[PDB]
């Protein structure tokens, strides 16, 4: 989640 | 003159591609969707085959 | 079910907006916009794992709160608090017999209806029948009318 | 540029959707197979199911 969502990196 | 026969092919293309790509998007999603049944039907076949099987034991 | 959608109350439910809109965006590759098996092999991509048409559609099972053959929005969230191995404790031979024990007041070896209602009594929470004879159920595959200790283990699988 | 330009970016057109139909192809191929198989399945649960009704009986 946090590398993919990079900045947004929120889920998990 | 050339350039436009190639636009013409290559938008000609792109049209019997896109009309291509709509046949197999629709045979993708209709093989999809009939996949999701053939599978429920694999899962009720299988489904009735452990019911029947099961009173078979 | 009931353990996930726990989850979702003692836990905040703004993580379930913020699902809510990743399950908007679970309309992508979602012929359906929901997360069915197919749509979960494509969510699970669009989340980053990828279980199988057995273990989607087991998830789907695991999260099938309604039993809707798929993975609703609220089945969304119990996927997101149901895709891991946390529960400790392993309760067993060794711990749920320091539990039966208790769970047995008897010091025999069964809950009956009443050993359990005791130890749920002794829980200081809320408890009814309903929750000692569904738990009694849980408890009785072996379907004593009393929670054998196999019937425990039957009940408390894993739970903590 | 105009012609070349149309043919260039209907081609890009067609190779995006070429692209698509191959992915669409691809998986209308997968999900066909699949589908194939899942239906094989179902058949063969289904047999399977009537080897075990009969032999149920």
């Amino acid at each position: 989640m946090q590398a993919l969502l990079g900045a947004r990196a929120k889920e998990s | 003159e050339e350039a436009e026969k190639a636009a013409d092919e290559s938008e000609r293309g792109m049209k019997v591609i896109e009309s291509r790509a709509q046949k197999d998007e629709e045979k993708m999603e209709i093989q999809e969707i009939q996949l999701k049944e053939a599978k429920h039907i694999a899962e009720d076949a299988d489904r009735k085959y452990e019911e029947v099987a099961r009173k078979l034991v | 079910d009931d353990i996930y959608k726990a989850a979702v109350e003692q836990l905040t439910e703004e993580q379930k907006n913020e699902f809510k809109a990743a399950f908007d965006i679970f309309v992508l590759g979602a012929e359906d916009g929901c997360i069915s098996t197919k749509e979960l092999g494509k969510v699970m991509r669009m989340l980053g794992q990828n279980p199988t048409p057995e273990e989607l559609q087991e998830m789907i099972d695991e999260v099938d709160e309604d039993g809707s053959g798929t993975v609703d929005f609220d089945e969304f969230l119990v996927m997101m608090v149901r895709c891991m191995k946390d529960d400790s404790k392993g309760k067993s031979e060794e711990e749920l017999s320091d539990l039966f024990r208790m769970f047995d007041k008897n010091a025999d070896g069964y809950i009956d209806l009443d050993e359990l209602k005791i130890m749920l009594q002794a829980t200081g929470e809320t408890i009814t029948e309903d929750d000692i004879e569904e738990l009694m159920k849980d408890g009785d595959k072996n379907n004593d009318g009393r929670i054998d200790y196999d019937e425990f283990l039957e009940f408390m699988k894993g739970v903590e």
